[PDB]
């Protein structure tokens, strides 16, 4: 939920780092 | 797990913790969930925790943190996961994220992103280039 949405936010913010 | 990621998660853990004990509590996270423009009661505050809590104590500990993290770090079967991050990014509750709400969350967490970084990132899932990220765009980005 909270700490996990952070992990999701990091994934989403890590997905930008591609192209 | 990549060391780079480990060092990154180190930052996250550093923002959730505000006592220097090394454990995630309800009082600490509750404070952040408050700065998000919401006010949850004891029932809601534990409800969020229960999502991560698997031992049955009502606290985000390390064992659950590892499994919970693995559940997102490699999430590609997003079921409720989509909604989690969607409800954290979508503050208005309209179902469309933008540099509007994203900026607030990025600053609330304390990440290294400026206003221009928010707009740039926003175009990662923004296919139509409308300035917003919808459910479909988010699904094809997180799950795919
Ligand atoms: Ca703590
Ligand atoms: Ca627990
Ligand atoms: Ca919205
Ligand atoms: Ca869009």
């Amino acid at each position: 939920m909270d700490c996990l949405c952070i992990v999701t936010t990091k994934k989403y913010r890590y997905q930008d780092e591609d192209t | 797990l990549t060391e780079e990621q480990i060092a990154e998660f180190k930052e996250a853990f550093s923002l959730f913790d505000k006592d220097g004990d090394g454990t995630i509590t309800t009082k600490e996270l509750g404070t952040v969930m408050r700065s998000l423009g919401q006010n949850p009661t004891e029932a809601e505050l534990q409800d969020m925790i229960n999502e991560v809590d698997a031992d049955g104590n009502g606290t985000i500990d390390f064992p659950e943190f590892l499994t919970m993290m693995a559940r997102k770090m490699k999430d590609t079967d997003s079921e409720e996961e989509i909604r989690e991050a969607f409800r954290v990014f979508d503050k208005d509750g309209n179902g469309y994220i933008s540099a509007a709400e994203l900026r607030h969350v990025m600053t609330n967490l304390g990440e290294k992103l400026t206003d221009e970084e928010v707009d740039e990132m926003i175009r990662e899932a923004d296919i139509d280039g409308d300035g917003q990220v919808n459910y479909e765009e988010f699904v094809q980005m997180m799950t795919a």
